[PDB]
């Protein structure tokens, strides 16, 4: 971890 | 065997061209192999795993996946409908908490755990570990991944979603493991995918449908989604006897679709995971 898992995306 | 109306990623890894909808694969389907999914956990009870999934270790209060990320990645490895290797055995190791976060010391412990635990399991065709996680560069994290690979496990890790050179991220930047970038259904590098000379291979990573918690499904995007395609492909190829844990990443690169991807920066491999299936 320091990466993902949010779930309201980033594009 | 052929799965019609498959998720696009599965179809893509069994075709030389984009735009197809059938996943063609050998019926052996990874039977006799084992894949450790080192993540937020796996909802083992999901009907899509058919009893082939088990939690073996947690670093938190519960072994339950309260997030969904680990269940999604596990689904792409080995669920009936959404999986590459439809008969493989899945083992969950929860190193990430339900918010999807985890300390480096816990992630390292989980890797060392798998290197030992595999000696207690019946996996006659070999062992794979799928790591859809990462963060800033750490020589300790890289070292843990290198040990896991050295111990005889095919290690696949996400390149990261920063649209940057993966050299600055771990365990992505460990050369000895298989570092996986993401592509979309039009054969473009996914807009978020890291790149760079340390990448070994690309797999489908944009809009990937797979299993979710509460016995559901959903589509999400990331190099986290590309990684289990490669991990599942490795298990599949090991079961067929085409390769071993030590050489699977190189074998996958060697037998990849070459030059198909667009928006690949100079110095990054243009290689897309491919199962070479012929009926
Ligand atoms: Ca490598």
């Amino acid at each position: 971890k320091l990466k993902l898992l949010v779930v309201i995306r980033l594009k | 065997a052929a799965q019609t109306n498959a998720p696009w990623g599965l179809a893509r890894i069994s075709s030389t061209s984009p735009g197809t909808s059938t996943y063609y694969y050998d019926e052996s389907a990874g039977q006799g192999s084992c894949v450790y999914v080192i993540d937020t956990g796996i909802e083992a009870s999901h009907p899509e795993f058919e009893g082939r999934a088990q939690m073996v270790k947690t670093y938190y209060y519960s072994s339950r996946d309260g997030n969904g990320h680990g269940t999604h990645c596990a689904g792409t490895v080995g669920s009936r409908t959404y999986g590459v290797a439809k008969k493989t055995q899945l083992f969950g190791v929860k190193v990430l908490d339900d918010n999807g976060s985890g300390q480096y010391s816990t992630i390292i412990a989980g890797m060392d755990f798998v290197a030992s635990d595999k000696n207690n399991r019946n996996c006659p065709k070999g062992v794979v570990a799928s790591l859809s996680l990462g963060g800033g560069y750490s020589s300790s994290v890289n070292s843990a991944a290198a040990r896991l690979q050295s111990s005889g496990v095919m290690v696949a890790v996400a390149a990261g979603n920063n649209n940057a050179d993966a050299r600055n991220y771990s365990p992505a930047s460990e050369p000895s493991v298989c570092t996986v970038g993401a592509s979309d259904r039009y054969d473009r590098r996914s807009s978020f995918s890291n790149y760079g000379s340390v990448l070994d291979i690309f797999g489908p990573g944009t809009d990937i449908l797979s299993t979710w918690i509460g016995g559901s499904t959903r589509s999400i995007s990331g190099t986290s989604m590309a990684t289990p395609h490669v991990a599942g492909l490795a298990a599949y190829l090991m079961t067929l006897g085409k390769t071993t844990a030590a050489s699977a990443c190189r074998y996958i690169a060697d037998t990849a679709n070459k030059g198909d991807l667009s928006n690949i920066p100079f110095g990054t491999v243009n290689l897309l995971a491919y199962n070479n299936y012929q009926a």
